[PDB]
C-alpha cells in the first residue's frame, strides 16, 4: 500500500592497494525516471584514515551515515581513542544486522586502511555481512565493475604477466576507465566521480566528469 | 518516609524476627481447635467465642472451613486475616485441578500457602498473617493426615497437636495418651472430648460452646461431617462418671 | 491511500545571487476536483527560511504548528541562536525517516529554502525520507516540467539576479498551468533575501490560447 | 510425516517410533530417539513439526521431572497426559501454536497401564492402542483384526512386527528401522529395535 | 513496592543485617556433613524428639535433583524457596547443558541469590546456610557450605548449626585419614559427633548417604542406632 | 535511620565513606604493573585447616587479558564481576577486537555509585558495592592495573596495595618499585607479602598469585611454580 | 507515590493495635439497632444534627445494595460511604456474572474480605465502621455485621454504635424467635428511645425493613405514624 | 513533636510549614518588581552582583515563556528556571491543542495549580520560587499575575516580591498608577529598584528590565538598550 | 532530636535553607582546584589533578563531551562521569538530528534542568559536581560555571576547588588583558592564576597539570603530561 523504499541508485567502488584504499563514487541519484540532482557525494570521510561509500536507498544511505558518525563519535571520547577500519566494520555489521526485519536496503563499502598501514576494504550486503578484499564495487553497476578488476587487479583467468603491485598511477587510471565504461552502459550512471582517496600522509579528494546524460 | 515505616522484615540482633513472634503470642490469646487423627479419619476439635446467646445459625461456623471435597482447615488466631487467605488457598486448590485433574494432596496446597505466607514476612513490608491455621486431609498417595502451619512458615505432619492457649492441657497431655499405632477415631473423639473437657472453664460444653467436625469417607470418596448437635449430647454424657 | 486526501501539486524554486524564491498555487484538490481555492501552501518560518508543500496539506498542517512551535520555542531562548536553514532541513528530514520508519509517513513531500548568514539555501525533502540540496527545485509532476527550464538555464549560467529569477519561476508555473492537471490559475511567489521572508500572494499567469483556433 | 504407535497390554504398554529423522528430500542420522525418558514408569512420544517436538516435549519433561524430584513420588500418567493437555492446549491459540501430537504411554503402580493420546490441537482420549503420522492410516486395522483386550507379551511383540512389516511394504517412506519399548511394572525397559 | 534500603552499611564497616542473619544461623539446629573421599554424609540433629511428628515433614535433608542434596540450618522456611529455586535453576541448567548437574555451579547460584538479596531493595537477606554436597561427571565428592553473605566455601567438615563451633572443632582434631573407607568409618566419625553434643540417636539423630550418583539413601532409625552403637562399642 | 542517599557533615556521602569501611576488613591483595606484565598477588585468609584451600576466588580472570584481584566484602563482586566480562565479550562481540583496561574499568566504575531507595525497578541496588579491586590487564598502550573504590573512583595504577594492608604494606612497596619486572617483581611482592604474614609462613596454599605478561594471555599459577618461588625466598 | 508499609501491626502483646482503636470510633459513633424477624428484619439508626438546620431528605444511613439488600453503621462518616460504594460495585459483579441477586452471606463474604487489606497494605488505615448487613435472601432473611477488623457474625438482634452493651443486654431480654413484623418495629424504636438524648423526633431516626419484597426506606410518615402509636 | 519537615503533615492550627519556610526562602532574596499600566506590563529585576567575574546576564531572572508572557522571579533560581520551562512546555501545549493564542489568566492558573498540587505530598518539596507573569493580547488588558510557593496566583497592579517588598510596595504605591504610558515608567522603574537598593556593599545594583508594551506588540526585549544609560541617571535621587 | 533536617532533600530550615543542597556546594568546595577562563576569540581550561596514590593519572578531571564543548569536573567522579554521558550522549544527538553543533547555552541549560530534578523529589541525592564547562558556538568561546544547586553561572574566568577562592582573586584582578592575549600568553595568564591554589612550595609540574583549549578553528584539544611541557614560565614562587 505504501512501498516504503525506493531505488535512487549509484555506484561506488573500493580498491585496496599497499597504502591506500581509493574509494570511488558516483554522483547521480534519481529513481523512476527522473533524476534529482548532480552534486551528491557518496563517498563519506568518517574517520582521516577511513571512507565509507554508501549506495541504494538515498534517505536510508544518509540516516545510516548519521548513525555510523554519531556512533564513531560516541565511541572515541568512550574511550579516548578513535575507530580502527575493521571495528568500523564490525559495529556497522551490527548496525545493519540490529533493523534485520524492517531492512536498511543500502549496499555500503568502508575503505580505509589498517592499524599497519595496508589498505583494506569490506563489502556489505544490506543486512551485514564484511569481508575484507582488495576491490568488489557494489549498488547499482555492482555486476558491471565488478569482472573488469576481477581481471585487472586480481588477475584471476590470466596466465603469466608478470602480475606488479598496484599503485596510485595504475589504479588511478583504474578507477576512471570503468566509470567512463559504466557511464556508457548503465543507466544509473553519474556524471562526475568525486573519488575519496585515502593515503598514509592524509587524505585528497580528486573529482572529474563522465557521460553526463 | 523512613521515620513511618514500622520495618517488619528486619532481624533482630538476638537474631529472630520481631513482627513474626508478636503473632505467635497473638495465637496463645485466641485458639483453641486441636486435630486427632486415627487408622480411619481425622478430627478437628473446636471452641467458640463465648456464652451471648445471640448468636442465630453458623451453616459451618467460624472455625471449620471446607477446602475441597477431602481436605479442610481451621484457624486460629486473627480471623480478619484468615478469612482472606482460605478463600486464597481455596482457590490454590482448585487450580491444581485445572492444572492436574487430581484432587490436589494436601501437602502441595500446605506447602504453597506457606509459600506465599512465608512471602509477606519475607519482603513487602507488609504485616505478616497472624493466624496458626491447620489442615486435614487424605491423598490416594499417603494415608489420612494433618498439617499444622503457623505465621512464621514452616509447617509439619503433627499428628495430634492442638494450637492457641494451654499447651499442655492441650497439648503436653496428648503426648501421653496417644498410641501412635491404632487409634479408632470414636476413641479419637473420646479423647477429644477429654482434652476440650480440661481446657474449658465451663463443664456445659455442649455445642453451644464446643465445635468439632470429623472427616471420614465411604466407599472411597471422603465424607466431611460437622457433627450435627445430638452427637455432642451424646458424647458430652460419655464419662458417664470419670475421665481423670 | 485510504481516502481521496486535500493534495497540493507543485512547489518549484531556483537559488539566485541574492537570496532563494520559492513558488507554488494555492490549490485544495480533493481528488480532481478544485474544493479549496484559496489555501496558502507557503510556510513563514523565523526570517531566514521558508517551507512550501506539494502532497497532503493536512500534515503540512501538522508540519506548520510543529515547526511553528519548535522555531518560536527556541526562538524565545534569547540568546541568538535562530536555525539556519541546515538544521530545519535535517530535522524535517530525521521527522519524515523516522516517520515511515514505523509505517505511518507524512505524505507531503516539499522543498524547503532559506538565505543563511553566508549564501542560500534550497534543500528536498522527500515523503520517504530522500533528502538532498540542489541549485534548483521542484516537487511532483513540476519535477518532470519545471525541472527541464530550471537545469537548462542554471547549466549556462549558474548565476541569477532577482529578476530573472522571478521571471524564471513565473514561466515555470505558467508551463504548469498549461500542462499540470491538478493545476490552479493563481499563485504565490514567495522570495527569501539578505532582507528576510517576504511572500508575494496572489498571482497570475498570462495565458497564451493562440495556438486553439488551427484545430480541424 | 513419522510413524508412533503404542499397544495398551494388560500389565504393560508398548510403544514404538519410527527411527528415521527427515529433511527436505533426505533423511539425517537414523536414530535420534523420539521416545523421550519420564520420571521412571511414564514415556511420551511427539511427532509433528521438526523444532517443537524437541522443544514442547522437553519441556513436560523439565515440569513433571521437577514434580518427581521436588514432592518424592512422581506422577501417574494421567495427571502428566492432563498436564501436557493443559500446556499444549494454552500454548495453542495464544501467540506460537506447538504442532505436536503426543502419544503418553504409562502405568500407576495401583492402577492399570494407560495409554493416552492427543492430535495437534490438544484432545485428549485414552486408548487401548493409538497411532500418529500418514503410517497411522493403513496400520491401524491390523490393530483392529489383531488386538483382543487381554494379549501376551510376545503376542503383541510379534503384532507389532505385523503392522511394521505392513508400514513397510505399502507406506512410501523409507521407515527401515523401529525402536520399541515395552514399559511394565519393573519401569521401563527396551525391546529390540526391529529392522529390515 | 516496598523500597526502603535494609541492608545498609552502618559505620565500621559492619553490615548488621547480615550479622543478624549470622546469629539466625547459630539459632538452628546443628546440621554437619563429612566428605568421606567416596562418599558423602550429613546429619543434624535428630529433631528434637518426635513423639507426635511426622519423620517425612521434619526434613531437615532435602533432595535438589538426584546427586546433590542440602541441610539447611536457620529459620527453616526461608530455607525451602531456595530449596525450590535451587530445584528450578537446576532442571533448567539440566535443559541447556543436560549433565548430572555440577555441585559448584549449583553452589554459585545459591550464594548469588542470597547476595541478590544483600543487595535489592528491602527484603531481608536470608537466615540459612547450607551443605551443598553431591557429586560431578567424574566422582569428586565435593562439599560446599554457603552463607547469609552469599560466601561459599569448598571445606570438608563445616559443622554450622547451633552448637557446631565444638563439632568443627572436634572434627578440625579427628578427620586426616582414618575415614577414607567406604563409608563405616565416615559415618561413625558424623555420629560420633552429633552424639558430643546431645543424646541417643533412637529419638535425636537422622542422615543421609549419597555414593557415586546413584540412591540418596536415608537411614531410619535402624541406621542411627547402629551408628550409635558402634561409637559406643569404639570410646 | 537517615537513608542512603545523603552527605554527611564531613562532606561526602554516608554509604560511601562506609564502603571505605569493609575494605579494611577482608584479605589483603597487591598488585605490580611492570614494563613486561603485571602480578597480581592475594593472601586469601584460610580459617580452618580442615579443609580445601584452592577454592577461594580472589583472583578472577575478566577476560584472557584482564584479570582482577577484589578484597574486602568478598562475593558483592560477583555482580560486576559478571559485568564486566559481559561487557567484554559485548565489546568484542559488536567490535571485533580487543578492550583496554580502562574500558571495563569505564564500565564497572559506572555501577558503583548506582544505587538509591525510591528509585526504579527494584532490581536495582540498595547499598553500594563494598569491594574494592583492580584490574591487572595488558593493553596494546601497556600493561597496566586500575585501581577502584567503591566511590566509582578509579585511578592509574603501577603499584597499589588494598586490604588491611593498605598503610603498612603501601608504604613498603613505595620504597621498593621503580624500575621493570626481569622476573624478580614477583618475587618482590610476596616478599610485601612476607612482612605481612597473619597466620602462616606464605606457602602455596594460602597465597594465590597470577601474572598477566604480553606475550601470553594470562597465568593463574599453579602449587609447583608458587613453592618454587617460595623456595627462592 | 503511596507507601506500600503497613500500619496496622502487632502489639508486644500479641494483638491489633489499631482495629481496637477502630473498635473505639465505632463505639464513639451514632447508636444504631437491627433485628432479625421471622420474616423480615428492622434496622434503625439514630440521625441527631447539629442543629435544626440541615435536610434530613438529604443524606441516609439506611441505604440499599441494588436489590433486597440494605446496610447501615455505627462510627466513621465518610468511610461507610466508601464501603457503600465497593459494596454496590461487588454486588453488581455478582450481578453480571451469575445473574440473580447476591446472596447476603456472599456480599457480607466480599464486603469483609475488602475491610481486610486496609487491616494492610501500604500506609492506609482501618476503615472504623462496623456496619451491618441485612437481606431477604430465598426462604429466611439474613443478618450480619463487617468490623473493622474484617470478622462478621449472624443473629438475631443487635446494637451497635453509643452505649451498645444496654441494646445487647436489652435485646437479650425482649426477643422471641417468632417475633415478626412492626413489633421488632416496636421494640427497634423502643431501643432508641432508651437513650436518644431526649423527645424521639421522627426526623431523627430513620428505619429500613425487608419484608420479602426487597428492601426499602421507610418514609418518614411512617415512623411518625408508629412513634403517635408508642 | 517535630510537625515540621513534611508537607502532608499540618501544623495544630492548620499551618503547612514546609510553604512558609519556602516563602521566607523568597524573602532572602532580591527584589523583582512588576508595573502595569494601560499599554503593557513593565517589569524591572534588581540584581546582586557577587563578583567582577559574572558577565551581563550571568544569570537571566527575566525569563520568556510564550513570546508575550514574562518570568519575573525571585526565589532559588534552579526551581524559577524549571517552572519557567514549564510553564514554556504549557503554553507549547495550549498552542499547539487549542491553536489560539494562550489567554494569560488560563496559564496563571494553570502554573498555579501545578506548583500548588506539587505541596500536597511528602515525596516532594515545595518549589522555593516566587515568580510573576505578564503581557497583554489585543484585547485582554495588560493582564499580569503573581504566584507564591504555596500557589496561589492573584491579578495585581503593581506587586513586588523579594527581600526589600517591604520597602517596594510603598513607591509603587504612591505612583501613579492608571493611566501613563509605560515609557516614563520604564524610567521611572529605576527610581523605585535605586530607593529599594540599600547597599554598596559588593552587590552592585546592575539591574534589568524588559516589558511588553505598544512599542512591543506583545513582545518582550531586553530594555532595547538606551534606557539604560538613561534610567542610569535616576541617581542622586538615591543619594540625596 | 539532634538535626531533624537531615531526612533531607525536602525539607526546608527555617530560615530559608535546603540544608544540603548547598551543602553539595560544600561537597565541590572540597573537590580539586581548577581555572577556566575565556578571551575574544579562544576560551581555555586549567586543571590541576591530585595524586592521592602511589603515583597515577592522577584522577583526570577535564573530559571530552563533544565536538568542541569541553569540561572540567570537580566533586565527585562517578557521579561526573553519569553526568557527562548524559551531556555527551544529547550533544551527540543534537549532533545526530538538527546536523548542527549543539550551542553551549541550551547545553547547559537543560543539563540545569537535568540536575534539578533529584533536588526536587525524595531520596535522591543531587549531583555533587561542580562543572566547569567550556565551548564555542557560533559567537563568542562561553564558559559556564554550574553548581549541584542546578543554577549555571555566564562567567568568565571561573576558578572552583579547594582554596579557588585565591586563585578567583588573582584573576579577578586581572581581568583588564582578556578579550585580547594570544594563546601563548593566554594559557601562561591561567596557570598563574592555578599557582595560588597550590600549598605555597611546589611547581606546576607536568604530571599534575592537565590543561583543553577551545575556540576558533581548532577542536576541544585535550593537553595531558606530555602537551604541558611547552607552558612553562612564571615563578610565581607560588
Amino acid at each position: 500500500r505504501f512501498s516504503p523504499y525506493v531505488f535512487n541508485g549509484g555506484t561506488i567502488l573500493a580498491i585496496a592497494g599497499e597504502d591506500f584504499a581509493i574509494v570511488a563514487s558516483d554522483t547521480r541519484l534519481s529513481e523512476g525516471f527522473s533524476i534529482h540532482t548532480r552534486d551528491s557525494p557518496k563517498c563519506y570521510k568518517l574517520t582521516d584514515k577511513t571512507v565509507i561509500g554508501c549506495s541504494g536507498f538515498h534517505g536510508d544511505c544518509l540516516t545510516l551515515t548519521k548513525i555510523i558518525e554519531a556512533r564513531l563519535k560516541m565511541y572515541k571520547h568512550s574511550n579516548n581513542k578513535a575507530m580502527t577500519t575493521g571495528a568500523i566494520a564490525a559495529m556497522l555489521s551490527t548496525i545493519l544486522y540490529s533493523r534485520r526485519f524492517f531492512p536498511y536496503y543500502v549496499y555500503n563499502i568502508i575503505g580505509g586502511l589498517d592499524e599497519e598501514g595496508k589498505g583494506a576494504v569490506y563489502s556489505f550486503d544490506p543486512v551485514g555481512s564484511y569481508q575484507r578484499d582488495s576491490f568488489k564495487a557494489g549498488g547499482s553497476a555492482s555486476a558491471m565493475l565488478q569482472p573488469l578488476l576481477d581481471n585487472q587487479v586480481g588477475f584471476k583467468n590470466m596466465q603469466n604477466v608478470e602480475h606488479v603491485p598496484l599503485s596510485l598511477d595504475r589504479a588511478m587510471r583504474l578507477v576512471k576507465d570503468v566509470f567512463i565504461s559504466a557511464a556508457e552502459r548503465d543507466v544509473y550512471t553519474g556524471d562526475a566521480l568525486r573519488i575519496c582517496i585515502v593515503t598514509k600522509e592524509g587524505i585528497r579528494e580528486e573529482t572529474v566528469s563522465l557521460r553526463k546524460d | 518516609s523512613r521515620r513511618y515505616d514500622s520495618r517488619t522484615t528486619i532481624f533482630s540482633p538476638e537474631g529472630r524476627l520481631y513482627q513474626v513472634e508478636y503473632a505467635m503470642e497473638a495465637i496463645g490469646h485466641a485458639g483453641t481447635c486441636l486435630g486427632i487423627l486415627a487408622n480411619d479419619g481425622v478430627l478437628l476439635a473446636a471452641e467458640r467465642r463465648n456464652i451471648h446467646k445471640l448468636l442465630d445459625e453458623v451453616f459451618f461456623s467460624e472455625k471449620i472451613y471446607k477446602l475441597n471435597e477431602d481436605m479442610a482447615c481451621s484457624v486460629a488466631g486473627i480471623t480478619s486475616d484468615a478469612n482472606v487467605l482460605t478463600n486464597e488457598l481455596r482457590l490454590i486448590a482448585q487450580r491444581y485441578l485445572l492444572q492436574y485433574q487430581e484432587p490436589i494432596p494436601c501437602e502441595q496446597l500446605v506447602t504453597a500457602l506457606c509459600d506465599i505466607k512465608q512471602a509477606y514476612t519475607q519482603f513487602g513490608g507488609k504485616r505478616p498473617f497472624g493466624v496458626s491455621l491447620l489442615y486435614i486431609g487424605w491423598d490416594k498417595h499417603y494415608g489420612f493426615q494433618l498439617y499444622q502451619s503457623d505465621p512464621s512458615g514452616n509447617y509439619g505432619g503433627w499428628k495430634a497437636t492442638c494450637i492457641g492457649n494451654n499447651s499442655a492441657a492441650a497439648v503436653s497431655m496428648l503426648k501421653q495418651d496417644y498410641k501412635e499405632g491404632e487409634m479408632t477415631l470414636k476413641s479419637a473423639l473420646a479423647l477429644a472430648i477429654k482434652v476440650l473437657n480440661k481446657t474449658m472453664d465451663v463443664s456445659k460444653l455442649s455445642a453451644e460452646k464446643v465445635e468439632i467436625a470429623t472427616l471420614t469417607r465411604e466407599n472411597g470418596k471422603t465424607v466431611i461431617r460437622v457433627l450435627k448437635q445430638k452427637e455432642v449430647e451424646q458424647l458430652i454424657k460419655k464419662h458417664e462418671e470419670e475421665e481423670a | 491511500t485510504q481516502n481521496p486526501m486535500v493534495t497540493g501539486t507543485s512547489v518549484l524554486g531556483v537559488k539566485f545571487e541574492g537570496g532563494v524564491v520559492i513558488a507554488a498555487d494555492m490549490l485544495g484538490s480533493y481528488g480532481s476536483l478544485a474544493r479549496f481555492r484559496n489555501i496558502s501552501r507557503i510556510m513563514r518560518v523565523n526570517n531566514s527560511t521558508m517551507l512550501g508543500a506539494s502532497g497532503d496539506y493536512a500534515d503540512f498542517q501538522y508540519l506548520k504548528q510543529v515547526l511553528g512551535q519548535m522555531v518560536i520555542d527556541e526562538e524565545l531562548l534569547g540568546d541568538g541562536h535562530s536555525y539556519s536553514p541546515r538544521a530545519i532541513h535535517s530535522w524535517l528530514t530525521r521527522a519524515m525517516y523516522s516517520r515511515r520508519s514505523k509505517m505511518n509517513p507524512l505524505w507531503n513531500t516539499m522543498v524547503i529554502g532559506g538565505y543563511a548568514d553566508g549564501e542560500s539555501f534550497l534543500g528536498y525533502v522527500d515523503m520517504l525520507g530522500v533528502a538532498y540540496e540542489a541549485p534548483s527545485l521542484a516537487t511532483g509532476y513540476g519535477a518532470y516540467l519545471a525541472q527541464p527550464l530550471l537545469r537548462e538555464v542554471l547549466e549556462k549560467q549558474p548565476v541569477l539576479s532577482q529578476t530573472e529569477a522571478r521571471d524564471l519561476v513565473e514561466r515555470c508555473m505558467r508551463v504548469l498551468y498549461y500542462r499540470d492537471a491538478r493545476s490552479y490559475n493563481r499563485f504565490q511567489i514567495a522570495t527569501v533575501t539578505e532582507k528576510g521572508v517576504e511572500i508575494e500572494g496572489p498571482l497570475s499567469t498570462e495565458t497564451n490560447w493562440d495556438i486553439a483556433h488551427m484545430i480541424s | 510425516m513419522e510413524y508412533l504407535i503404542g499397544i495398551q497390554g494388560p500389565d504393560y504398554v508398548l510403544v514404538a517410533s519410527d527411527r528415521v529423522a527427515a529433511s527436505n528430500i533426505v533423511q539425517m542420522k537414523d536414530d535420534h530417539d523420539k521416545m523421550f525418558k519420564m520420571s521412571e514408569k511414564i514415556l511420551l512420544l511427539c511427532v509433528g513439526e521438526a523444532g517443537d517436538t524437541v522443544q514442547f516435549a522437553e519441556y513436560i519433561q523439565k515440569n513433571v521431572q521437577l514434580y518427581k524430584m521436588r514432592n518424592g513420588y512422581e506422577l501417574s500418567p494421567t495427571a502428566a497426559a492432563n498436564f501436557t493437555r493443559r500446556n499444549l492446549a494454552d500454548c495453542l491459540r495464544s501467540r506460537t501454536p506447538y504442532h505436536v501430537n503426543l502419544l503418553l504411554a504409562g502405568y500407576d503402580e495401583h492402577e492399570g497401564p494407560a495409554l493416552y493420546y492427543m492430535d495437534y490441537l490438544a484432545a485428549l482420549a485414552k486408548a487401548p492402542f493409538a497411532a500418529h503420522g500418514y503410517g497411522a492410516f493403513l496400520t491401524l486395522s491390523i490393530l483392529d483384526r489383531y488386538y483382543t483386550p487381554t494379549i501376551s507379551r510376545e503376542r503383541a511383540v510379534e503384532l507389532l512386527r505385523k503392522c511394521l512389516e505392513e508400514l513397510q511394504k505399502r507406506f512410501i517412506l523409507n521407515l527401515p528401522t523401529f525402536s520399541v519399548r515395552v514399559i511394565d511394572k519393573d519401569g521401563i525397559h527396551n525391546l529390540e529395535n526391529i529392522a529390515f | 513496592s516496598y523500597d526502603r534500603a535494609i541492608t545498609v552499611f552502618s559505620p565500621d564497616g559492619h553490615l548488621f543485617q547480615v550479622e543478624y542473619a549470622q546469629e539466625a544461623v547459630k539459632k538452628g539446629s546443628t546440621a554437619v556433613g563429612v566428605r568421606g573421599r567416596d562418599i558423602v554424609v550429613l546429619g543434624v540433629e535428630k529433631k528434637s524428639v518426635a513423639k507426635l511428628q511426622d519423620e517425612r515433614t521434619v526434613r531437615k535433608i532435602c533432595a535438589l535433583d538426584d546427586n546433590v542434596c542440602m541441610a539447611f540450618a536457620g529459620l527453616t522456611a526461608d530455607a525451602r524457596i531456595v530449596i525450590n529455586r535451587a530445584r528450578v535453576e537446576c532442571q533448567s541448567h539440566r535443559l541447556t547443558v543436560e549433565d548430572p548437574v555440577t555441585v559448584e555451579y549449583i553452589t554459585r547460584y545459591i550464594a548469588s541469590l542470597k547476595q541478590r538479596y544483600t543487595q535489592s531493595n528491602g527484603r531481608r537477606p536470608f537466615g540459612i546456610s547450607a551443605l551443598i554436597v553431591g557429586f560431578d561427571f567424574d566422582g569428586t565428592p565435593r562439599l560446599y557450605q554457603t552463607d547469609p553473605s552469599g560466601t561459599y566455601h569448598a571445606w570438608k567438615a563445616n559443622a554450622i548449626g547451633r552448637g557446631a563451633k565444638s563439632v568443627r572443632e572436634f572434627l578440625e582434631k579427628n578427620y586426616t585419614d582414618d575415614a577414607i573407607e567406604t563409608d563405616d568409618l565416615t559415618i561413625k566419625l558424623v555420629i560420633k559427633a552429633l552424639l558430643e553434643v546431645v543424646q541417643s540417636g533412637g529419638k535425636n539423630i537422622e542422615l543421609a548417604v549419597m555414593r557415586r550418583d546413584q540412591s540418596l539413601k536415608i537411614l531410619n532409625p535402624e541406621e542411627i542406632e547402629k551408628y550409635v552403637a558402634e561409637i559406643e562399642k569404639e570410646k | 535511620d537517615r537513608g542512603v542517599n545523603t552527605f554527611s557533615p564531613e562532606g561526602r556521602l554516608f554509604q560511601v565513606e562506609y564502603a571505605i569501611e569493609a575494605i579494611k576488613l577482608g584479605s589483603t591483595a597487591i598488585g605490580i604493573q611492570t614494563s613486561e606484565g603485571v602480578c597480581l598477588a592475594v593472601e586469601k585468609r584460610i580459617t580452618s585447616p580442615l579443609m580445601e584451600p584452592s577454592s577461594i576466588e580472589k583472583i578472577v580472570e575478566i577476560d584472557a587479558h584482564i584479570g582482577c584481584a577484589m578484597s574486602g566484602l568478598i562475593a558483592d563482586a560477583k555482580t560486576l564481576i559478571d559485568k564486566a566480562r559481559v561487557e567484554t565479550q559485548n565489546h568484542w562481540f559488536t567490535y571485533n577486537e580487543t578492550m583496554t583496561v580502562e574500558s571495563v574499568t569505564q564500565a564497572v566504575s559506572n555501577l558503583a555509585l548506582q544505587f538509591g531507595e525510591e528509585d526504579a525497578d527494584p532490581g536495582a541496588m540498595s547499598r553500594p558495592f563494598g569491594v574494592a579491586l583492580l584490574f591487572g590487564g595488558v593493553d596494546e598502550k601497556g600493561p597496566q592495573l586500575f585501581h577502584m573504590d567503591p566511590s566509582g573512583t578509579f585511578v592509574q595504577c603501577d603499584a597499589r596495595a588494598i586490604g588491611s594492608a593498605s598503610e603498612g604494606a603501601q608504604s613498603s612497596l613505595q620504597e621498593v618499585y621503580h624500575k621493570s619486572m626481569t622476573l624478580k617483581e614477583a618475587i618482590k611482592s610476596s616478599l610485601i607479602i612476607l612482612k605481612q604474614v597473619m597466620e602462616e609462613k606464605l606457602n602455596a596454599t594460602n597465597i594465590e598469585l597470577a601474572t598477566v605478561q604480553p606475550g601470553q594471555n594470562f597465568h593463574m599459577f599453579t602449587k609447583e611454580e608458587l613453592e618454587e618461588v617460595i623456595k627462592d625466598i | 507515590r503511596g507507601y506500600s508499609f503497613s500500619l496496622t501491626t502487632f502489639s508486644p502483646s500479641g494483638k491489633l493495635v489499631q482495629i481496637e482503636y477502630a473498635l473505639a470510633a465505632v463505639a464513639g459513633g451514632a447508636p444504631s439497632v437491627g433485628i432479625k424477624a421471622a420474616n423480615g428484619v428492622v434496622l434503625a439508626t439514630e440521625k441527631k444534627q447539629k442543629s435544626i438546620l440541615y435536610d434530613e431528605r438529604s443524606v441516609h444511613k439506611v441505604e440499599p445494595i441494588t436489590k433486597h439488600i440494605g446496610l447501615v453503621y455505627s462510627g466513621m462518616g465518610p468511610d461507610y460511604r466508601v464501603l457503600v460504594h465497593r459494596a454496590r460495585k461487588l454486588a453488581q459483579q455478582y450481578y453480571l456474572v451469575y445473574q440473580e441477586p447476591i446472596p447476603t452471606a456472599q456480599l457480607v463474604q466480599r464486603v469483609a474480605s475488602v475491610m481486610q487489606e486496609y487491616t494492610q497494605s501500604g500506609g492506609v488505615r482501618p476503615f472504623g465502621v462496623s456496619l451491618l448487613i441485612c437481606g431477604w435472601n430465598e426462604g429466611r432473611p439474613y443478618l450480619f455485621q463487617s468490623d473493622p477488623s474484617g470478622a462478621y457474625f449472624a443473629w438475631k438482634a443487635t446494637a451497635m454504635g453509643k452505649n451498645y452493651v444496654n441494646g445487647k443486654t436489652f435485646l437479650e431480654k425482649r426477643y422471641n424467635e417468632d417475633l415478626e413484623l412492626e413489633d421488632a418495629i416496636h421494640t427497634a424504636i423502643l431501643t432508641l428511645k432508651e437513650s436518644f438524648e431526649g423527645q424521639m423526633t421522627e426526623d431523627n431516626i430513620e428505619v429500613g425493613i425487608c419484608n420479602e419484597a426487597g428492601f426499602r426506606r421507610l418514609t418518614p410518615t411512617e415512623v411518625k405514624d408508629y412513634l403517635a402509636a408508642i | 513533636t517535630g510537625y515540621d519537615l513534611s508537607a502532608s503533615t499540618f501544623s495544630p492550627d492548620g499551618r503547612v510549614f514546609q510553604v512558609e519556610y519556602a516563602m521566607k526562602a523568597v524573602e532572602n532574596s532580591s527584589t523583582a518588581i512588576g508595573i502595569r499600566c494601560k499599554d503593557g506590563v513593565v517589569f524591572g529585576v534588581e540584581k546582586l552582583v557577587l563578583s567582577k567575574l559574572y558577565e551581563e546576564g550571568s544569570n537571566k531572572r527575566l525569563f520568556n515563556v510564550d513570546r508575550h508572557v514574562g518570568m519575573a522571579v525571585a526565589g532559588l533560581l534552579a526551581d524559577a528556571r524549571s517552572l519557567a520551562d514549564i510553564a514554556r512546555e504549557e503554553a507549547s501545549n495550549f498552542r499547539s491543542n487549542f491553536g489560539y493564542n494562550i489567554p494569560l489568566k488560563h496559564l496563571a492558573d494553570r502554573v498555579a495549580m501545578y506548583v500548588h498540587a506539587y505541596t500536597l505530598y511528602s515525596a516532594v518539596r515545595p518549589f522555593g520560587c516566587s515568580f510573576m507573569l505578564g503581557s497583554y493580547s489585543v484585547n485582554d488588558g495588560a493582564q499580569l499575575y503573581m504566584i507564591d510557593p504555596s500557589g496561589v496566583s492573584y491579578g495585581y497592579w503593581g506587586c513586588a516580591i523579594g527581600k526589600a517588598r517591604q520597602a517596594a510596595k510603598t513607591e509603587i504605591e504612591k505612583l501613579q498608577m492608571k493611566e501613563m504610558t509605560c515609557r516614563d515608567i520604564v524610567k521611572e522603574v529605576a527610581k523605585i529598584i535605586y530607593i529599594v537598593h540599600d547597599e554598596v556593599k559588593d552587590k552592585a545594583f546592575e539591574l534589568e528590565l524588559s516589558w511588553v508594551g505598544e512599542l512591543t506588540n506583545g513582545r518582550h526585549e531586553i530594555v532595547p538598550k538606551d534606557i539604560r544609560e538613561e534610567a542610569e541617571k535616576y541617581a542622586k535621587e538615591s543619594l540625596k | 532530636a539532634a538535626n531533624q533536617y537531615d531526612n533531607d532533600v525536602t525539607v526546608w530550615s527555617p530560615q530559608g535553607r535546603i540544608h544540603q543542597i548547598e551543602y553539595a556546594m560544600e561537597a565541590v568546595k572540597q573537590g580539586s582546584a581548577t581555572v577556566g577562563l575565556k578571551s575574544k576569540t579562544h576560551a581555555v581550561l586549567v586543571a590541576l589533578k591530585r595524586a592521592q596514590s602511589e603515583l597515577a593519572a592522577h584522577q583526570k578531571k577535564i573530559l571530552h563531551v563533544d565536538n568542541h564543548i569541553g569540561i572540567s569536573i570537580a566533586g565527585l567522579t562517578a557521579d561526573a562521569r553519569l553526568l557527562c554521558n548524559f551531556m555527551r550522549q544529547e550533544c551527540l544527538d543534537s549532533r545526530f538530528v538538527f546536523d548542527r553543533p549543539l550551542p553551549v547555552s541550551r547545553l547547559v541549560s537543560l543539563i540545569g534542568s537535568k540536575t534539578q530534578i533529584p533536588t526536587q523529589r525524595y531520596g535522591r541525592r543531587p549531583y555533587g559536581v561542580g562543572l566547569l564547562i567550556a565551548g564555542y558556538d557560533d559567537m563568542g568561546p562561553h564558559i559556564f560555571q554550574t553548581c549541584p544547586s542546578a543554577n549555571y553561572f555566564d562567567c568568565r574566568a571561573m576558578s572552583i576547588g579547594a582554596r579557588s577562592q585565591s586563585a578567583r582573586t588573582y584573576l579577578e584582578r586581572h581581568m583588564s588583558e582578556f578579550m585580547e592575549c594570544n594563546l601563548d600568553e593566554l594559557v601562561k595568564h591561567g596557570l598563574r592564576a592555578l599557582r595560588e591554589t597550590l600549598p605555597a612550595e611546589q611547581d606546576l609540574t607536568t604530571k599534575n597539570v592537565s590543561i583543553g583549549i577551545v575556540g576558533k578553528d581548532l577542536e576541544f584539544t585535550i593537553y595531558d603530561d606530555d602537551d604541558v611541557s611547552p607552558f612553562l614560565d612564571g615563578l610565581e614562587e607560588r
